[PDB]
């Protein structure tokens, strides 16, 4: 099953001799601040196209429902 | 509150009119310059939707605080 | 077109808006007495029965009153003809024509459509029904109405052929509420919304139960997920490779 | 990957493309499909 | 030793319990496995449903309403379906934009995306016949409206749809078909699906670093079912959020009227998940160049594996263009809603070309302007 | 740190055909404690606009 | 064409550059080379390029593939003194890879294939 | 090869194309590829029907009637799909006959003799409720006598049956419910026959001689194709014959009766098929009894690779005691076509003791006296 020429040495833990779920709440912010930092440029490029692109649309309508009144 | 076997609505739709005067403003513009008309065609629906949009925004909470 | 499309109708601080909400059971009484005597008249509710009106809005030995006084016609009998009797339970809402077109006929060729899903059938249901059953307004410059025809700004198009029907008096409720226009408006108007979602209290108890049990059991399965990713999370790797 | 990479990579000559004889013998099919579908539909006046 | 003594339990071992994996897939491959228990779903609320329906165009709309009332747990069934469709399709875009993101078409993968997008179109058959059942105002018309393309067609358009019809007009033999196709097409679509599956475990999986992951892997079945089951629980929530508190926020109110053919809609539009593909049949003012921008679309996303170079987060430019293409989409989602106007004829028309331009230009010549950047 | 004990792992966790029933006696009594908190919020939050509340005041 | 295709070489170069110091300070907190972004399943004359190598050189390309996909899984970068150490640009593959396509389109010039394949499993 | 580089036609080209198959291998040897072909046809005009038929009390006999005479080749497809049925069960029965007479279930093809006897159980079902669809006198009657039998089980019985019924008595909730069960469960059929033709090919089928035969294989694909093609066309002229010229010769004439719940036909029959469970049922003075012994017969057919030794010819006792079982289970397929008389009662009785006195003890016992006879 694809032999794998490597050279290492492997330690590996009991998950009965660590905790769970305590350093999530340490973590929490700092992937949070991790996550925006590597997406910001694409989130924000999608954002500032969509919603620019949406409002020009919007307000030319509503222009144009203006244009038909007597 | 006392509940009113009267319609309290035309009442308090009447006094959010004084917070719209812009709009019927607006809309009695638009009637004045459509008063030549000849075509059959020319109306202010418009400015009238704006007026009562307004006017609805405004007495909706209170529509319903006279009623049971 | 803003006149083909209409006036929008304001949002109303209804008291079964937010899903921690139930229904107000005593204005779905009082609206359906309005139903009875001014609705019915021209409107079928076809896919309401009696039956289903007890436990949410009358016992079960006044709904038995309350169709017992309706003719419900039933058939055949040994002789293969047609006959009248007392309406049940099980039967239907009486509908005040046989067929589409004799209410088309008895109202200038317009059909009153059927209401129990007239809620849920229009954009913004219940402000809409409310809006427009209280918005008989006068119209405005250069719209004329054609003979038969009635102006309300919510409706779209402007031109509705149903006139005004609530006035102040017309209905006397049982339980003491004055009648005003918009208090029948505002009580038909639950009835109707009621009659468009009748288990809306059940489906968000359910609801309710389910958002819980799932919210806990997420917790449960991260657990489950972290403590078997645990010895890998955690490895120690080394090999001679510096780069 | 072997659409477009083998065009850019060079790897599209024609001495590897396939001959104008090849590709004669090949596009005789497309009378194979005409005459099929004509046998299939029969929407024809052609047998007079 | 056990599992070696059956067939049917080797099988099952190889590829569920002992498949090495990745060890470092993050949650973004969790679509494949939330879109096949929203087909399973979908199978099961149907096959429950159709114990209960009618299908005749007298009795259709009035048994929908006694099931939501009369029946025990029907209201349940017939929510749970209506909404899980709209669901098994946001799981699916999340996973086709998984796949265009990464790159994952690539060789030796070609398969399994010319698989998904075969999937892909057969599941909007099926919702798009499934949709006429309830026979509303919408489920009436949106088949008037799209089964009229067809006249497109020269010489031969009115004639195939008068064959789809049954008649000179939709009527009770398109719904009875309709009712046939819509229960037959999800059995192809398990079939489909499990061939999409087992065409990658030919291979297996891409990773999000994008290297080569044959070094580092892990049992399926003890590692990544408790993974999976994360999402599904997280969905499940989705599920019973939409199914109970808000259960025609995803609909439409016309859908709830009987269907009348001498009376339209003022504003006639699919679900939400079809608006994208009418936004680009409307933007264009012509109904044969309409049907062949969708046909060319969806050739275009069949072509994507042997023209598209450009992967994951190392090559930074197609990266970057990806989010221009997932604004465009969704621009193109939300004009589809929208009515016909000069300027949202001209924006329509400005994203399809955006849509055309980013499949066909983008993706091969930026991708090999990257790979000359990095390795030439 | 916190550790079960072993008395009570070898009488309700070491055999399958124990733990079993343990559990649906468990998720019984949970499903009970559920119900009863979900339906004492909303019956408190919706007080006097129920059925059940008209037919009790008309007694 | 020529008129404008001499110094449009340079151009191409200050971009090339810039592209591969992004890249380059991405691939580094993984540890990775620019050379380990090429899969021997993606492409086959990589994955002939590959067999004409030495076995260290073979070792040290899955250490390190290793060891970045390890760091993948735990959400970690590598560390400073590790990462100030980090050289994404030192080529171990392509020359024998270059090598490799030109005997390629040498070969299909002639009407010749490679004389290797895809990857096939099972 | 050009069948080595697609994984899709490596499958196909080993299992239909250069599959080692025994080159002695006679006529007896088709029942497996025209019983494919019978689930293929039911299938095919199941589903061209399903577009015509409403299943709904007081349309359905008229939908029925409409297809008849009013669908273009309608009268074709119901003729087609009716007397397939039929065709379907003369081949399925020919098949489990030739595997009774050769040991064909025996070490290693267990798994292949109950992959089909779990075919033939989910077949009997799918028969019976699709013959309740038509809604007439015998689909109303025969629909109430099979389904209120499960009055036998202590205690947990009629709760059983109104929640089958969906009701107090066979009504609307029932046809609407056996329509969607029907349309569902050959889908069921067609992956359960996979599955058993994969478990067949683990092995390779067994030959006349009934001797190992490695030494002697060829190629499936070439001489086993024209093979299964001469026999599909004498099914093609049997089918042919039945739907032309005999189209209601195996049917009952009540079944052109609409369905009426208040008067009852003086003999009640079910399907020719159907009729030696029938007499087992109805040869025994108990329901709960009758049950048990339909029960009983099944469970030996499950337990026959564990408890059945002898095999075709050169085991020539067993070989004789086929014959035998073969007039048992004819005369039980005769007796129940014919009323309750002392005689028939006795007759039926003796019958179902000999099925399971030659199922139970002839199997085993002298099987292992021939083995001892032979080799001993
Ligand atoms: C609230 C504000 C909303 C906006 C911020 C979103 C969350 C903030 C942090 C974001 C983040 O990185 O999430 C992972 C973050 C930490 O991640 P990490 O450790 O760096 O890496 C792990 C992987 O990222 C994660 O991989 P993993 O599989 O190892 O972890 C699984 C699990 C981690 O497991 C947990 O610890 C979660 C626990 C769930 C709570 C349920 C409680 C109810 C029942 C309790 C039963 C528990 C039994 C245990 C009892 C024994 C305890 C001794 O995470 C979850 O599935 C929970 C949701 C995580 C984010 C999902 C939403 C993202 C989009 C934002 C939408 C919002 C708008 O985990 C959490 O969010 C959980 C801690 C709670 C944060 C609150 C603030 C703390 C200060
Ligand atoms: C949703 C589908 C994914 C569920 C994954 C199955 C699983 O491992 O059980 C988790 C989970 C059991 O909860 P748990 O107590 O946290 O897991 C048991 C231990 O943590 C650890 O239990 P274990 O390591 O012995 O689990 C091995 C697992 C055998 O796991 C496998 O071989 C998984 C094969 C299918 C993968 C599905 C991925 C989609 O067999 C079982 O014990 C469960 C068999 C049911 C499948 O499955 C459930 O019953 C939850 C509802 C899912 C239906
Ligand atoms: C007349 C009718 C009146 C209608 C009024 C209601 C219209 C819609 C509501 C108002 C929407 C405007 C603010 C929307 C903010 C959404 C959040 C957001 O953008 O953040 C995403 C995003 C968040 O990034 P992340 O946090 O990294 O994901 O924020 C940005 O990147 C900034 C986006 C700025 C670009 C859009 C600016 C507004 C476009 C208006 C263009 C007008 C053109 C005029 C041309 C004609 C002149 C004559
Ligand atoms: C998108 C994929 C999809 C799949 C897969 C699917 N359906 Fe549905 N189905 C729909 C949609 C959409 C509707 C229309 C729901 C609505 O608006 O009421 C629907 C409605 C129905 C209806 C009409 C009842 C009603 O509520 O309108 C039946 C019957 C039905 N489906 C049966 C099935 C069956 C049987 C299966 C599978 C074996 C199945 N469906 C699978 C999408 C799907
Ligand atoms: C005089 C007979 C009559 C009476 C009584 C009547 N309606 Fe109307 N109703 C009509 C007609 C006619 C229409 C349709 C008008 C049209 O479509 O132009 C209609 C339409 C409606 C509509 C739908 C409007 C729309 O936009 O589709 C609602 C909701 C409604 N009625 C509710 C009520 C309520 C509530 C009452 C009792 C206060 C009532 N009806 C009493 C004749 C009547
Ligand atoms: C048009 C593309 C497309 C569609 C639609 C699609 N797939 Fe995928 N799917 C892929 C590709 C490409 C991969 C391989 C991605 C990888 O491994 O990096 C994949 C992978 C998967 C995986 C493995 C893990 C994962 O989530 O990536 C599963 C499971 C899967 N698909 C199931 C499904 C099911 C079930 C459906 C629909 C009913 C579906 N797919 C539809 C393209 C698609
Ligand atoms: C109760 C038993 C039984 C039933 C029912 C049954 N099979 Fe068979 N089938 C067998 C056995 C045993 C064999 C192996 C015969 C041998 O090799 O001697 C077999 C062999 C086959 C073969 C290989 C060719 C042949 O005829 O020997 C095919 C194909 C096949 N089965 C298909 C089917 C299909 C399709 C169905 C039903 C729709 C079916 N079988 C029903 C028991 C059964
Ligand atoms: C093993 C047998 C069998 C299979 C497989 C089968 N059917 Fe039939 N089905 C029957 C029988 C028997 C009838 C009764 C026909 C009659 O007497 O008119 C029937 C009746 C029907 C009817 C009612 C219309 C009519 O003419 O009776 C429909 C619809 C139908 N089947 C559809 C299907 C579909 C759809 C499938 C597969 C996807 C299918 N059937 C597969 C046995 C079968
Ligand atoms: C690493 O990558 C992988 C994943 O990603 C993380 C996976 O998730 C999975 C597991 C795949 C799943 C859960 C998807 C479900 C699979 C399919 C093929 C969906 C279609 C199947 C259906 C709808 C079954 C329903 C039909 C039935 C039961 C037949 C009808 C019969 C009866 C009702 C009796 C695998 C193997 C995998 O390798
Ligand atoms: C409310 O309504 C509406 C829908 O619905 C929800 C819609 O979707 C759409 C628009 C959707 C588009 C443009 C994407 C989907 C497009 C098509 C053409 C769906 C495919 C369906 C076809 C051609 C119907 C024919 C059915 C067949 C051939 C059955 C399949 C069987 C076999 C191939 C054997 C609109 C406008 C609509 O207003
Ligand atoms: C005249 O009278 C008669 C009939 O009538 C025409 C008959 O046919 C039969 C033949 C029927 C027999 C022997 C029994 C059939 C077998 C079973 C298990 C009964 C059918 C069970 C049903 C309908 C329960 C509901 C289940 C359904 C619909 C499907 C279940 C789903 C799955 C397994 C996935 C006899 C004897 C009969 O004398
Ligand atoms: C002892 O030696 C053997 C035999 O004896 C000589 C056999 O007979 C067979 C098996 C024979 C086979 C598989 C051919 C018979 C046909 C079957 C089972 C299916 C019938 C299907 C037909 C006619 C066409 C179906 C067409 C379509 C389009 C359906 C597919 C659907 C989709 C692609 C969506 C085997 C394996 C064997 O070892």
């Amino acid at each position: 099953r694809q032999n794998i020429p490597l050279r290492e040495i492997l330690y590996q833990l009991s998950p009965y001799q660590q905790d769970v779920i305590r350093q999530t709440f340490t973590n929490a912010p700092k992937t949070f601040l991790r996550f925006f930092k590597e997406k910001g440029v694409g989130l924000a490029t999608f954002g500032v196209l969509f919603f620019g692109i949406k409002g020009y649309t919007e307000h030319e309508m509503h222009q144009e429902r203006l244009a038909e009144r007597y | 509150v006392e509940y009113t076997e009267d319609d309290p609505k035309p009442q308090i739709e009447e006094d959010c009119k004084p917070h719209c005067v812009k709009e019927w403003a607006a809309y009695k513009a638009c009637a004045e310059r459509i008063k030549d008309d000849t075509t059959g065609q020319a109306h202010c629906s418009g400015q009238y939707f704006d007026f009562w949009k307004c006017v609805d925004h405004c007495a909706a909470p209170k529509i319903f605080a006279h009623l049971k | 077109n803003e006149a083909a499309d209409g006036l929008h109708a304001p949002h109303y601080p209804w008291g079964h808006e937010g899903v921690l909400d139930s229904y107000d059971h005593a204005a779905i009484r009082r609206g359906h007495k309005v139903y009875q005597q001014v609705c019915a008249a021209c409107h079928s509710m076809q896919y309401l029965h009696w039956r289903q009106l007890v436990g949410v809005c009358y016992t079960e030995e006044e709904a038995k009153a309350l169709a017992a006084e309706t003719e419900v016609e039933d058939g055949p009998n040994d002789e293969g003809e047609m006959f009248t009797r007392e309406g049940r339970l099980f039967d239907a809402f009486p509908s005040p024509y046989a067929n589409e077109q004799a209410a088309r006929y008895a109202n200038g060729g317009a059909y009153p459509p059927d209401l129990t899903l007239i809620s849920g059938g229009r954009h913004n249901g219940p402000n809409y029904i409310f809006s427009l059953l209280t918005g008989y307004r006068d119209p405005p410059a250069g719209i004329s109405i054609r003979e038969g025809l009635y102006y309300n700004p919510y409706f779209p198009g402007g031109a509705i052929a149903m006139p005004k029907m609530l006035v102040d008096g017309g209905v006397e409720y049982e339980d003491g509420t004055p009648a005003s226009a918009s208090q029948q408006a505002k009580d038909i108007t639950t009835f109707l919304a009621w009659a468009s979602y009748p288990y809306q209290d059940e489906m968000r108890v359910m609801g309710i139960k389910a958002c819980l049990m799932i919210s806990i059991l997420i917790g449960f399965a991260a657990y489950s997920k972290r403590l078997r990713w645990a010895p890998i999370k955690s490895q120690r790797i080394v090999m001679d490779v510096v780069n | 990957p072997i659409g477009v990479w083998s065009v850019f990579q060079g790897y599209v000559t024609p001495a590897r493309l396939p001959s104008i004889q090849t590709l004669t013998r090949v596009g005789a099919w497309g009378g194979v499909v005409v005459v099929g579908g004509l046998y299939m539909v029969q929407p024809w006046d052609w047998l007079a | 030793r056990m599992h070696n003594k059956i067939q049917l339990l080797s099988v099952l071992n190889t590829h569920l319990v002992a498949y090495p994996t990745p060890m470092n897939l993050n949650y973004s491959w969790n679509g494949g496995s939330l879109a096949g228990m929203m087909l399973a779903s979908q199978m099961l609320t149907g096959i429950l449903l159709a114990m209960h329906y009618v299908g005749h165009v007298d009795y259709a709309f009035a048994s929908v309403q006694h099931l939501m009332t009369d029946v025990p747990s029907g209201m349940i069934l017939r929510y749970a379906h209506a909404n899980g469709a709209s669901l098994f399709f946001i799981v699916v875009y999340l996973h086709v934009l998984r796949g265009m993101y990464y790159g994952s078409g690539a060789q030796p993968r070609e398969i399994v995306w010319i698989s998904g997008v075969v999937i892909l179109l057969v599941m909007i058959i099926t919702a798009f016949i499934g949709y006429v059942l309830p026979w509303g105002q919408m489920s009436f018309w949106g088949a008037t409206v799209i089964t009229s393309l067809a006249t497109a067609i020269p010489v031969v358009g009115k004639h195939i749809m008068y064959w789809l019809w049954g008649g000179f007009s939709v009527d009770n033999p398109t719904l009875n078909r309709f009712y046939s196709f819509h229960y037959t097409l999800p059995f192809i679509l398990a079939g489909l699906s499990v061939f999409h599956i087992a065409a990658l475990h030919q291979y297996g999986s891409t990773n999000p670093l994008g290297v080569n992951s044959q070094s580092s892997l892990i049992s399926f079945g003890s590692y990544f079912g408790a993974k999976d089951l994360v999402g599904a629980l997280f969905l499940a929530l989705v599920f019973s959020i939409l199914v109970f508190f808000y259960p025609d926020l995803l609909g439409h109110p016309d859908n709830l009227i009987p269907a009348n053919p001498y009376s339209t809609p003022q504003h006639i539009v699919p679900e939400w998940y079809f608006l994208w593909v009418y936004a680009i049949l409307r933007s264009i003012p012509n109904k044969a160049m309409g049907v062949l921008a969708i046909g060319l679309v969806f050739a275009s996303l069949f072509a994507m594996p042997f023209i598209g170079l450009g992967g994951g987060k190392f090559r930074i430019i197609t990266e970057w263009l990806y989010w221009t293409f997932l604004a465009d989409v969704l621009l193109l989602t939300w004009l589809g809603g929208n009515e016909i106007t000069p300027i949202t004829s001209f924006v329509g028309q400005c994203c399809t070309a955006y849509l055309f331009f980013y499949l066909l230009v983008c993706q091969p010549l930026v991708g090999y302007l990257e790979t000359q950047f990095a390795h030439g | 740190v916190m550790r079960l004990s072993e008395a009570l792992y070898q009488t309700f966790f070491k055999r399958s055909t124990v733990y079993i029933p343990m559990l649906l006696v468990g998720a019984y009594f949970s499903n009970e404690a559920i119900d009863y908190a979900v339906d004492k919020m909303w019956t408190t939050r919706n007080k006097g606009k129920l059925f059940s509340d008209i037919i009790a005041e008309r007694t | 064409t020529s008129l404008l295709k001499q110094v449009a070489l340079p151009v191409f170069n200050s971009l090339a550059t810039t592209y591969r110091s992004v890249v380059g300070a991405k691939l580094a907190k993984y540890g990775l080379r620019f050379d380990d972004l090429q899969d021997p399943l993606k492409d086959e004359d990589v994955a002939e390029a590959l067999r004409r190598l030495p076995p260290d050189v073979v070792v040290a390309r899955n250490c390190r593939l290793r060891r970045a996909l390890d760091l993948s899984c735990k959400h970690e970068a590598l560390p400073k003194d590790l990462l100030e150490k980090q050289t994404p640009e030192l080529s171990y593959l392509q020359d024998v890879l270059n090598e490799v396509r030109a005997e390629r389109r040498e070969r299909a010039q002639l009407g010749a294939p490679a004389p290797y394949t895809r990857i096939y499993y099972d």
